[PDB]
C-alpha cells in the first residue's frame, strides 16, 4: 500500500514553491468568541507562469 | 426608491445586500403618518390580521436578495416598506433595510378642494394679518401655489406646506401669507392661486 502510495504521487503536482509567507485572517463571520475559527483566509504572493 | 404596479397586478419589492447564509428576514409596512406595522416573519410566516397575498422569498436561499412579493395589489397597499435581516453570516443589524416606496398607478385623478380664509377678528386687532388657503383631497401632490394681489403678484410673505398624503389616497397642502395689517384694508380683494397638474383653482376673498 505504501508503495503504490508513493507510485500514485511520483507523476502529480509538486508545491515546493508553495511555501511563501501567507497573511491571513479569521474567516468571514458572526464570530462566537468561542469558536477559534476553524478556517482561515490569506492573501499571499504566488509566482505565475512567468518566473 | 418606487414601485410603480398596475391595478390588480403584481408587484414585488428588493429588500437589502445580498444573503450570505441562511437568513430570518422581517418585513415592515410604515403607512405615511403612522407606525410601522409587522408584516411578515420567518422570511414567509405573517402573523394574524395579514392576508396570504403578502410572500417572500425562504430564507433558505444563499446569494439571493430579500424578495416580497405582494399578490393583487390593492389601493391600500400604498406605504413605504423595510425588512429585518438576520444573516447567520453578519452580526446583528440595527440599523433597519433601507425603505422601498410602493405606488400603485392610476388612482387616477383628484381635484383638489381649495379653501381660503382671511385672517381671524382677533388676530386682526393683535396687529399680524395672515392668509390661509387649504388644500385637500387631491392627486397627485404637484401643486404649486401663487398669490394676487388684487390684480398683482405678491412675491415675499409666501408660505406654502408640501403636499402631504393622509392614510388616503388624498394629499394635504397649507397656504399662508403674512400680510401687513394697513393692506389688508388698502387692496380691494385677494387671490389663492392654486396650480395642480395643469388645472388652476383661485379663490378670492373681500375685507367688511
Ligand atoms: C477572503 O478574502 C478575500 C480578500 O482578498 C476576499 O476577496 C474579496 O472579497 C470582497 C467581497 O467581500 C470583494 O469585494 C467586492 O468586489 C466586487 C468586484 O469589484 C470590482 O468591481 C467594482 C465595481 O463594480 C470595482 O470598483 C472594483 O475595482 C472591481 O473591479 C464588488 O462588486 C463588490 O461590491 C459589492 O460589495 C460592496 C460592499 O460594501 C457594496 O457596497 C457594493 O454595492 C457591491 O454590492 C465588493 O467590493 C473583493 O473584490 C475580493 N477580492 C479578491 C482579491 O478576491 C474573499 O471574499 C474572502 N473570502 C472569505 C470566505 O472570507
Ligand atoms: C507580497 O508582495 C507584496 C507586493 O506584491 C509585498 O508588498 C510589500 O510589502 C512591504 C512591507 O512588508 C512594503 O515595504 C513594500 O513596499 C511592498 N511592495 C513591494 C515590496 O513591492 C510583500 O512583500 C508581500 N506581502 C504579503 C506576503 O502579504
Ligand atoms: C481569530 O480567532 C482567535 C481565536 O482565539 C481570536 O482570539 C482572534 O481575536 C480572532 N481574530 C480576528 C477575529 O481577527
Amino acid at each position: 500500500i505504501i508503495s503504490l502510495w508513493d507510485q500514485s504521487l511520483k507523476p502529480c503536482v509538486k508545491l515546493t514553491p508553495l511555501c511563501v509567507t501567507l497573511q491571513c485572517t479569521n474567516v468571514t463571520n458572526n464570530i462566537t468568541d468561542d469558536m477559534r475559527g476553524e478556517m482561515k483566509n490569506c492573501s499571499f504572493n504566488m509566482t505565475t507562469e512567468l518566473r | 426608491t418606487f414601485v410603480s404596479v398596475a391595478p390588480g397586478q403584481t408587484a414585488r419589492i428588493t429588500c437589502g445586500e445580498e444573503s450570505l447564509g441562511s437568513r430570518s428576514v422581517i418585513w415592515y409596512q410604515q403607512r405615511p403618518g403612522q407606525a410601522p406595522s409587522l408584516i411578515i416573519y420567518n422570511n414567509n410566516d405573517r402573523p394574524s390580521g395579514i392576508p396570504d397575498r403578502f410572500s417572500g422569498s425562504p430564507g433558505s436561499t444563499f446569494g439571493t436578495t430579500a424578495t416580497l412579493t405582494i399578490t393583487s395589489v390593492e389601493a391600500g397597499d400604498e406605504a413605504d416598506y423595510y425588512c429585518h435581516i438576520w444573516d447567520s453570516r453578519r452580526p446583528t443589524n440595527w440599523v433597519f433595510g433601507e425603505g422601498t416606496t410602493l405606488i400603485v398607478l392610476s388612482q387616477p385623478k383628484a381635484a383638489p378642494s381649495v379653501t381660503l380664509f382671511p385672517p381671524s377678528s382677533e388676530e386682526l386687532q393683535a396687529n399680524k394679518a395672515t392668509l390661509v388657503c387649504l388644500i385637500s383631497d387631491f392627486y397627485p401632490g404637484a401643486v404649486t401655489v401663487a398669490w394676487k394681489a388684487d390684480s398683482s403678484p405678491v412675491k415675499a410673505g409666501v408660505e406654502t406646506t408640501t403636499p402631504s398624503k393622509q392614510s388616503n389616497n388624498k394629499y394635504a397642502a397649507s397656504s399662508y401669507l403674512s400680510l401687513t395689517p394697513e393692506q389688508w384694508k388698502s387692496h380691494k380683494s385677494y387671490s389663492c392661486q392654486v396650480t395642480h397638474e395643469g388645472s388652476t383653482v383661485e379663490k378670492t376673498v373681500a375685507p367688511t
